[PDB]
């Protein structure tokens, strides 16, 4: 029996409209001893608000059991530590796992929007690029919009560790060339704890 | 100098129908549906469009006498005026030609373009238009001359038809040179785009040099106040524009403090109008309820409530409609003046531009004793909440918070 503790999603901690969760996942739970007890500690203080889910048999004939603890935005951002203790008969001893926000001096993202290469104007669709760099920790979210609507035809790279210990990523929004060439405005929207209000944006448009 | 409809209230520039009314709904028929809202602002005229056929930089595919069908039919326009007239809202048509281009006045075709205007003026005046706007006049050769021609054509049809000229010029002398030929012409400019004595100076110097003739007051020919002003000065500047002698001109969203730079994906000159929380794309953190019309309607402390109250005062009180204007000295960063017509209710405006709380330090002796100050005047409103509105304040003891403006009223006596 093995345990994996997962942090909340960046969007959940940064946007205060959403509900961040820490997730304790137990795998390799036997059919003989399927009962799992979860204990949760926030900075060593036990809490009782966690919601344990019904165990679910995997194709490898083992059970996966999940406990979900709702967290407070500010607790996560202020570096509180979440401990999941898993007890099971097949275990010599309970398994204890601890997770928190990465430690280290937060660093503000720099956001640079980059127009398509001229060489891409050959094509029917062009690539609008958003470079986000210089941020720590790696938790970040990126969204695109135009004047009136969300723009959903985008993909964002995972954060990559840069030379200086900060992180960067790129987001690529694909749009019809005509929309670009007609001077329509797009914006790359970034959420990170080290921004004012956890939010900034940069526009991108033809000259 | 007789009263005209544009003396009686604020003008309201709607330069982009779709931004104003919402996505897909940038039609003349959809503007009809917003006239009640506008009536709620007590605006006296909409400046509309342009709405004419313009293919970027195509002097030949530019017919100012034909509506671009994306906005709707000529019927919808006829039906809009009808509904607008019926609600006592006047309609000014922007005829700036190359509005899709970068030089609104095209290039190397100075006389060719002008002709389409001249013809458009007539055509649209016959259609029932209450006036016209033309922007970016500094990019029009023979500026002074072309405006005089269009003035005389507009005034020729009726003295109750207005022509607005807009410029990016903030230089006084250049503005006077355009106004030298046509003095009954409303000129929107960047003249007022700081110091309390300097805004005082600008205003007094302008009125000084124009013999206290009728003028517009604005921050620009098209842009929102938020282009020039930090949030903390918006309320003050609205109090001033609504109480200075002349026509205050705003752009849609000024009444809610709409700031294009704070909203992702928004062109400076045409952000989406925030009716409610469903108006803007779902970008979390971008629009709170208190940034929308719906939200600010519910709040007596809101900029929209303030706008509504000032527009009401400005459009019903003789001293504000056509009163004299007497500025006087105050604390360093204070601009203070009175408006007074005949024996109607007087208004005292005290504006604290600086970011430090100040004693008003009003001196009543530099004012003419035709309307010198009583000991106490009823506070009509403050830009900031928590004062005692409808009760007297002792004028010699006035302390204004940072960025605070006060509107006091007192009768003839
Ligand atoms: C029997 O089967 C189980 C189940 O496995 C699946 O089914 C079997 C039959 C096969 O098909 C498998 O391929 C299937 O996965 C086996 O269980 C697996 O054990 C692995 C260890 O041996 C374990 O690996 C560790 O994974 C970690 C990451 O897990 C992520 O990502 C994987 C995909 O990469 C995904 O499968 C996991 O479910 C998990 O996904 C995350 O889940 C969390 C919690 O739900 C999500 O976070 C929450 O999300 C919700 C919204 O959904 C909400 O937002 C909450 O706020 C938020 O917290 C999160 O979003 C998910 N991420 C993604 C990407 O989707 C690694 O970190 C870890 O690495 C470490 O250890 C490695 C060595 O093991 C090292 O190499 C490494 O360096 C690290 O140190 C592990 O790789 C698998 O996760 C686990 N699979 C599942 C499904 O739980 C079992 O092993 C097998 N028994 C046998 C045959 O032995």
């Amino acid at each position: 029996p093995s345990v994996f503790l997962f942090p909340p999603k960046p969007k959940d901690t940064l946007m205060i409209s959403r509900t961040p969760e820490v997730t304790c996942v137990v795998v390799d739970v036997s059919h003989e001893d399927p009962e799992v007890k979860f204990n949760w500690y926030v900075d060593g203080v036990e809490v009782h608000n966690a919601k344990t889910k019904p165990r679910e048999e995997q194709y490898n004939s083992t059970y996966r059991v999940v406990s979900v603890l709702t967290v407070l935005h500010q607790d996560w951002l202020n570096g509180k530590e979440y401990k999941c203790k898993v007890s099971n008969k097949a275990l010599p001893a309970p398994i204890e796992k601890t997770i928190s926000k990465a430690k280290g001096q937060p660093r503000e993202p720099q956001v640079y929007t980059l127009p398509p290469s001229r060489d891409e104007l050959t094509k029917n669709q062009v690539s609008l690029t958003c470079l986000v760099k210089g941020f720590y920790p790696s938790d970040i979210a990126v969204l695109w919009n135009s004047r009136f609507v969300l723009e959903n035809n985008y993909k964002t790279t995972p954060p990559v560790l840069d030379s200086d210990g900060s992180f960067f990523l790129y987001s690529k929004l694909t749009v019809d060339k005509s929309r670009w060439q007609q001077g329509n405005i797009f914006a790359c929207n970034v959420y990170h704890e080290a921004l004012h209000n956890h939010y900034t944006f940069k526009n991108l448009a033809l000259s | 100098p007789a009263q005209k409809w544009w003396h009686t209230g604020a003008l309201y520039r709607i330069g982009d129908l779709q931004a104003f009314q919402g996505h897909g709904a940038g039609n003349l028929a959809g503007l009809k549906g917003r006239l009640d809202y506008l009536s709620s602002l007590k605006v006296k005229g909409l400046v509309l469009g342009p709405i004419h056929k313009n293919q970027k930089d195509d002097v030949a595919q530019t017919d100012l006498l034909q509506i671009d069908p994306n906005f709707g039919s000529k019927e919808d326009f006829d039906s809009l005026l009808q509904s607008a007239k019926k609600k006592s809202i006047r309609v000014i048509l922007d005829l700036t030609p190359n509005y899709r281009g970068e030089n609104s006045w095209f290039s190397t075709q100075v006389d060719t373009v002008a002709t389409k205007v001249k013809d458009a003026l007539e055509f649209w005046l016959q259609a029932g238009v209450d006036g016209f706007q033309v922007r970016d006049i500094e990019n029009l050769k023979d500026a002074s001359s072309f405006l005089a021609e269009w003035q005389n054509i507009t005034k020729g049809f009726s003295e109750d038809r207005l022509l607005i000229a807009g410029t990016n010029s903030s230089d006084l002398q250049q503005i006077l040179s355009l106004l030298e030929s046509n003095k009954d012409l409303l000129l929107t400019s960047s003249y007022l785009s700081s110091t309390g004595e300097h805004t005082k100076s600008l205003v007094t110097q302008y009125l000084n040099a124009t013999g206290n003739r009728w003028c517009s007051w604005s921050l620009s020919q098209a842009r929102l106040l938020t282009s020039f002003l930090p949030a903390q000065l918006l309320r003050l500047y609205q109090l001033m524009l609504f109480t200075l002698p002349g026509t205050p001109v705003f752009s849609y969203g000024d009444e809610i403090g709409l700031d294009a730079a704070a909203l992702p994906g928004q062109p400076m000159e045409a952000p989406v109008m925030l009716w409610d929380e469903s108006s803007f794309p779902d970008i979390p953190g971008a629009v709170s309820a208190n940034m929308t019309v719906k939200g600010q309607s519910e709040d007596p402390g809101s900029l929209l409530s303030l706008f509504r109250r000032l527009s009401d005062q400005r459009s019903k009180e003789r001293s504000l409609l056509h009163g004299d204007f007497h500025a006087f000295s105050a604390g360093p960063g204070l601009f203070s003046y009175i408006r007074h017509w005949d024996q109607n209710e007087r208004f005292l405006v005290v504006l604290n531009f600086g970011d430090v709380g100040l004693s008003a330090g009003l001196q009543a002796s530099d004012l003419p004793a035709s309307a010198s100050l009583p000991a106490k005047a009823d506070l009509l409103l403050s830009t900031q909440p928590g004062r005692e509105e409808g009760s007297p304040l002792e004028l010699e003891r006035l302390k204004l918070e940072p960025h605070e403006g006060l509107l006091l009223r007192f009768p003839y006596a």
